[PDB]
């Protein structure tokens, strides 16, 4: 008599970055 | 003056009496400054460069604990491009570094010693 309906989701997942760090060179 | 007169003493003593310790001095060589692009110690580096989470020396030592003494010790060595930092830390009281944060000198006292003459009047 009861039935079940299932259902979606949405998932997350980001991303790190780097910096170069540029050196004078002397 | 002379040489063993005790002029790092005296500053010694000095810090002695208005602390009751002795680390609260910032004692910066002066025999480090040979070089002329050895200055960036005591400011930092411009943003792009390698080091430049960290900050300055001179900087970060005083932006706590902002009642020290500081210390110049045998300004003769250093090469005529150093005096040209502390030129600006007196008349005006203030420093600025890397991320652009002034910090002010106001209430420090700065005592910087020389071993010109030594043995004229
Ligand atoms: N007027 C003084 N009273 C007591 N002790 C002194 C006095 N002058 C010198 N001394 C002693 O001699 C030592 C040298 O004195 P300082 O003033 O520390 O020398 P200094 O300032 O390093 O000299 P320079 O020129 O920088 S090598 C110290 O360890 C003191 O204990």
């Amino acid at each position: 008599a009861a039935a079940a309906a299932a259902a979606a989701a949405a998932a997350a997942a980001a991303a790190a970055a780097a910096a170069a760090a540029a050196a004078a060179a002397a | 003056g002379p040489t063993g007169v005790g002029k790092t003493e005296l500053a010694k003593a000095l810090a002695d009496f208005l602390f009751d310790d002795e680390r609260a001095m910032v004692r910066i060589d002066m025999s480090e400054y040979g070089e002329k692009h050895t200055v960036a110690r005591l400011i930092g580096a411009p943003p792009g460069y390698v080091g430049y989470e960290a900050g300055g020396q001179l900087t970060e030592a005083v932006r706590r604990r902002p009642y020290t003494v500081v210390l110049f010790d045998e300004i003769e060595k250093a090469h005529p491009d150093v005096f040209d930092v502390l030129l600006q830390v007196l008349d005006e009281g203030r420093l600025t570094d890397g991320h652009g944060r002034t910090v002010d000198f106001r209430n420090t006292i700065l005592i910087l010693t020389s071993n010109l003459g030594s043995g004229g009047s």
